[PDB]
């Protein structure tokens, strides 16, 4: 228990790591987002950052994943989006490459998530009516 | 075995010391209330029981903010009206000796000069009465400030009368007030209240005497950062006021000279009737009783069998060596020598009169390069005020002698604000807390 | 029912009250937190207050207590932090004194809460995999 | 050697060395300065 030091992972420290390993360091990235004319510019930048954070939180809440960093959902994964298996994704690829690969399939996924959340809410409301 | 578990609470009543920026609350003046919010008709206060706080008047951040705000408002008030650039010309001056006493001789100069007009190709000849403190010989004289910088004129329409101002904190911050009497500005206060914001404070500018202030509810109070050290000023607060009556009796006259397009300079035409010295009066018996109370309180800190001496000011500039104030728009500088002149040993209707001088070119704050020329006030002026405190300084203080000598002091205007914001402090809340409870998620 | 007056508690009216009584007035404190050069200063103060509120909300969400004022958790209480029983805490002490007492045991508690929340999320994700 | 389009002759070429070259510049005249008061708190500095 003597002879080894300790260090803390920095911002964007797991950029080159695999998706499985990089998914364990979400808090370090999440915490960084929040925190005469030059004063105007700085205040504008701060307000824009706050607005972006609020917009992201609202988008997360719209899908029913409010107050969560990891929230796996009910939408099935279409094979057309990506034919690669899990072993070739979470252990042999990084987040940047994954984002590059499926960059042109995101809006449909967001719409499907929104529709699924709406259907789930409607079903829950119908169930509670009894 | 404990079977107790952590639990998080948000919004718990816990605070800590912090610094922030308070905003206005106040019910043409130099201290612009236009940029200050209206005050609530019914202020609220919450008395906190079992809460004892720590207070220290000598490390309060509100004094610096008040000083900066006062200076800023002062700077803004003087912007939109005339600058007296052309006033620096060679003046041909003579002595005024028409119906004057033996003490006003040489204090007034009748000067004549050339001046510009609305058209830039024409000139006029004008004359005015100046004070001896404003002109320096170059029969040829010049204004005292032209070899330092050109500088503006006071603006006729705005008045110098102080008005109260309240400082209210933003969201997430609270103001704590100490209601414990006999609180000497430092230490633990057991009686505490939370106030949205403070009582009205008049920004009175004066030296060697605190005027139109607040009075102690118990007795005369003496405060000092380190009373053992002679380099720290001593603040004395009275329990009752002392009335003082100041006056300029000369019947002044005002005339306007057009020095350019929409630019007028106000000069003193002539004095109607006799010429006499402006002066102040203060009661003798009341002053003696107040000094008795002050020396009685001082004996608590400086021994019971010590001789206490009140003497004259050491020296320096006129502003620091003399009680300087503003009465009826005129800047009085007066020689408070008949007051602090006595010795105390352990054991009807006459009043003390202070004759004193007026000034027009003013360097209000301790800055070099910016004046303020006050236009003359027409007619006699009288004004009454309350004296409610003093700023003293201990001369020397060595162990060779068993006598303590105190002299009047001042100069720095932060002490004037410190005498009012001594019982207030600012804190910031800490809503998050953790406690033990018997759940389990 | 004729002769009794009614008033409302102040911003910090429960500061001197015990922890048990003071815990019933969390909303009065929570609501207050939200609500040329002088305008710059006021805007900076408002932006700083908003940023502090958002940071506090994010910190609460990281522990899984999002959208709650009271959220009792799974982390057990260590006797080293405090040996006083419940009767001497919730009925004979105030929040200020409690904060003063345990002021040097807070960061470890926060870390334990974060680790417990991470473990719970991982366990729930594993359970949902079946 | 760096250039946006080296083929084009209208673009400047930036050359970065690997070692520096020392250069010694000097004005050896023993100048004298005087002040002339041109107004209230305004001074112009001239070569005597
Ligand atoms: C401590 O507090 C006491 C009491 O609060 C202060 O004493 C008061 O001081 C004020 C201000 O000096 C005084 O009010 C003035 O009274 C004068 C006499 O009645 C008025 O003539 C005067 O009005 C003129 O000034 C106003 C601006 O202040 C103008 O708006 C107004 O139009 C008047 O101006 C006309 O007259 C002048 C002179 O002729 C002329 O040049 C103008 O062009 C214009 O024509 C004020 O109302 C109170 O009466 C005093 N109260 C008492 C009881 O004495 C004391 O000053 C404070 N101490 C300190 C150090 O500040
Ligand atoms: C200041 O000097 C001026 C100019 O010398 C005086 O004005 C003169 O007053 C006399 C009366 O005593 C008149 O006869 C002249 O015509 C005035 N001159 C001008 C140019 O108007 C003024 O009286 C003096 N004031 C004082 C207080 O001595
Ligand atoms: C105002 O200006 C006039 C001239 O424009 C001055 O009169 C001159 O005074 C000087 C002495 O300084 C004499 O040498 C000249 O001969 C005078 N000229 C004329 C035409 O009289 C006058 O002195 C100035 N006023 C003041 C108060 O200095
Ligand atoms: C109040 O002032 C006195 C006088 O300066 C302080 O006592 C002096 O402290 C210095 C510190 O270096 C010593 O060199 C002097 O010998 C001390 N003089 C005496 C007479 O004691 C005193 O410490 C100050 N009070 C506080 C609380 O700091
Ligand atoms: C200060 O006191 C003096 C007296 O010591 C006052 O002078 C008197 O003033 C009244 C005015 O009502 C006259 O009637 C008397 O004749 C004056 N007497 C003397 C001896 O001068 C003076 O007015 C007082 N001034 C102030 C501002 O209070
Ligand atoms: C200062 O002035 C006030 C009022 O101008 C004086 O108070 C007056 O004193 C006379 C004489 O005792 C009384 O008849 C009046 O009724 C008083 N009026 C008021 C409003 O108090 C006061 O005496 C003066 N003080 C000094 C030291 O000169
Ligand atoms: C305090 O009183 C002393 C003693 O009267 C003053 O000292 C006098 O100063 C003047 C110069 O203004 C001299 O002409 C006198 O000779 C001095 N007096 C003695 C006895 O030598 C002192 O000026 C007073 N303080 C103030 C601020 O004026
Ligand atoms: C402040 O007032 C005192 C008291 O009047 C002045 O002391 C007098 O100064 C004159 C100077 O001409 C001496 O002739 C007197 O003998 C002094 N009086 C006493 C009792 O010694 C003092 O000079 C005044 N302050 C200033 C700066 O003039
Ligand atoms: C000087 O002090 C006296 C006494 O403190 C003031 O008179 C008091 O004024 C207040 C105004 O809020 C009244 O509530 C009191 O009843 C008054 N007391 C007495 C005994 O009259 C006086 O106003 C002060 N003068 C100045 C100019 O500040
Ligand atoms: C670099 O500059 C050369 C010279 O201008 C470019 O080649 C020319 O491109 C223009 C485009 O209209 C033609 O009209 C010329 O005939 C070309 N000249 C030659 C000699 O090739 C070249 O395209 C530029 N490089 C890039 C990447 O744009
Ligand atoms: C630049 O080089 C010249 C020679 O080419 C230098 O001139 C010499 O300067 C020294 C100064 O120490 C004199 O002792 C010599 O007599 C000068 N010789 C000649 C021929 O002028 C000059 O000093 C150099 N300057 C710098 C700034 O390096
Ligand atoms: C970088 O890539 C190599 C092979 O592509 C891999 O062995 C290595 O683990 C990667 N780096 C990290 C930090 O995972
Ligand atoms: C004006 O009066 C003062 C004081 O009596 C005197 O010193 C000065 O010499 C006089 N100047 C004149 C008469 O020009
Ligand atoms: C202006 O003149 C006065 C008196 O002649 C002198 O004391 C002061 O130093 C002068 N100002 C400057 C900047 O030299
Ligand atoms: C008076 O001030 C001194 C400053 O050191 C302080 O120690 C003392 O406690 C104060 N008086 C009271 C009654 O608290
Ligand atoms: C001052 O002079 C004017 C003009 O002559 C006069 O009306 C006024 O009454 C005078 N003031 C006094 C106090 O006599
Ligand atoms: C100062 O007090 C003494 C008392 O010994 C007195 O003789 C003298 O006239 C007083 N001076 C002033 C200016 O009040
Ligand atoms: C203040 O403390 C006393 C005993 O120290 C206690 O009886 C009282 O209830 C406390 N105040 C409040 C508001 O609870
Ligand atoms: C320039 O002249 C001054 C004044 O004579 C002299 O002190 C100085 O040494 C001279 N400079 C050199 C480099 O000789």
């Amino acid at each position: 228990a003597v002879g080894i030091g300790a260090v803390f992972l920095g911002f964007l420290g797991a950029a080159g790591s695999t998706m499985g390993a990089a998914s364990m360091t979400l808090t370090v990235q999440a915490r960084n987002l929040l925190s005469t004319v030059w004063g105007i510019k700085q205040l504008q930048a701060r307000v824009l950052a706050v607005e972006r954070y609020l917009r992201d939180q609202q988008l997360l809440g719209i899908w029913g994943c409010s107050g969560k960093l990891i929230c796996c959902t009910n939408v099935p994964w279409n094979s057309s989006w990506s034919n690669r298996n899990l072993s070739e994704i979470w252990d042999n690829m990084t987040w940047l490459q994954w984002d590059k690969e499926i960059s042109n399939y995101t809006q449909i996924i967001y719409g499907l998530l929104e529709e699924s959340q709406n259907q789930q809410e409607k079903n829950e409301q119908d169930l509670l009516a009894l | 075995a404990e079977n107790l578990w952590v639990t998080v609470y948000y919004g718990v009543p816990v605070w800590k010391d912090a610094e922030t920026t308070l905003f206005c609350a106040s019910d043409h003046n130099v201290w612009a209330t236009h940029a200050c919010v209206p005050t609530d008709p019914n202020p609220q206060e919450i008395h906190l029981e079992n809460v004892t706080e720590e207070f220290n008047m000598w490390k309060n951040n509100m004094v610096e903010q008040m000083h900066t705000d006062i200076i800023s408002l002062w700077d803004q008030s003087l912007k939109p009206c005339v600058k007296l650039t052309p006033l620096c010309v060679t003046l041909q001056c003579t002595n005024v000796t028409n119906n004057i006493t033996d003490d006003m001789r040489g204090e007034l100069k009748n000067c004549s000069f050339n001046m510009t007009t609305e058209l830039r190709d024409k000139k006029q000849k004008v004359y005015s009465l100046f004070y001896r403190l404003d002109v320096v010989q170059i029969k040829e004289y010049r204004l005292i400030n032209c070899n330092t910088s050109a500088c503006t004129q006071a603006c006729p329409k705005v008045s110098f009368e102080p008005i109260p101002i309240h400082y209210c904190a933003p969201a997430g911050f609270a103001i704590l007030k100490c209601k414990d009497k006999k609180f000497n500005g430092t230490g633990p206060c057991p009686s505490v209240s939370t106030v949205q914001c403070t009582h009205g404070i008049k920004p009175v500018v004066s030296t060697q005497l605190l005027l139109n202030g607040s009075l102690a509810e118990e007795e005369v109070m003496i405060r000092s950062e380190n009373i053992t050290n002679n380099a720290k000023n001593i603040l004395v607060q009275f329990n009752t006021p002392v009335q003082i009556n100041c006056t300029r009796p000369n019947n002044n006259t005002r005339k306007s000279i057009r020095i350019g397009p929409g630019q007028a300079f106000y000069a003193t035409g002539d004095i109607i009737g006799d010429i006499r010295q402006a002066h102040c009066n203060v009661s003798k018996a009341t002053w003696n009783e107040t000094l008795g109370k002050v020396v009685k309180q001082l004996r608590k800190h400086f021994g019971n069998n010590t001789i206490i001496r009140f003497a004259n000011s050491s020296g320096g500039d006129l502003e620091v060596t003399t009680h300087s104030f503003n009465c009826g728009g005129e800047f009085f500088y007066c020689n408070t020598s008949g007051l602090f002149n006595s010795t105390w040993i352990s054991n009807s209707n006459d009043s003390i009169t202070l004759p004193c001088r007026i000034k027009q070119i003013i360097n209000m704050w301790q800055r070099i390069g910016q004046c303020m020329y006050a236009p003359p006030i027409q007619g006699v002026i009288r004004c009454v005020s309350n004296i409610t405190g003093l700023i003293l300084t201990r001369d020397g203080g060595s162990t060779n002698s068993t006598t303590e000598t105190f002299r009047p002091g001042g100069g720095d205007m932060r002490d004037n604000w410190r005498s009012e914001l001594y019982k207030y402090k600012v804190v910031k809340i800490e809503p998050l807390g953790v406690a033990p409870t018997r759940c389990k998620r």
